[PDB]
């Protein structure tokens, strides 16, 4: 196994702030990509210790 | 920080505590997991169902 790690993309590149929350659009849908990307990677590490 | 009341306070940064739903589509039911909290600091920091 590796740890397994999640991250809050919204909370990690913006920090709270609502002036850069309003910028992070124009960059597609990127932080529900990451956190689809983290989940399945972790979803994977579960089935393979099961 | 050294303070003028005579006291040293370390300085930590704020405003986000780890959540997770557990969803089931089937029965279309849910819960939160406050993870790595304590109930008390949860029932502390809200008013009655923030």
């Amino acid at each position: 196994t590796i740890q397994k790690v999640t991250v809050d993309c919204k909370q990690y590149v913006c920090n709270g702030f609502q002036k850069c929350e309003q910028l992070l659009r124009e960059y597609g849908q990127f932080c529900a990509k990451i956190n689809q990307a983290l989940h399945g990677a972790n979803l994977m590490q579960d089935e393979s210790v099961a | 920080y050294y303070s003028d009341d005579g006291n040293y306070y370390c300085v930590r940064p704020c405003v986000s505590v780890p959540l997770s739903v557990v969803y089931d589509k089937t029965t279309n039911s849910h819960a939160t997991i406050f993870g790595s909290v304590a109930c008390e600091h949860i029932t502390t920091m809200l008013h009655q169902f923030s």
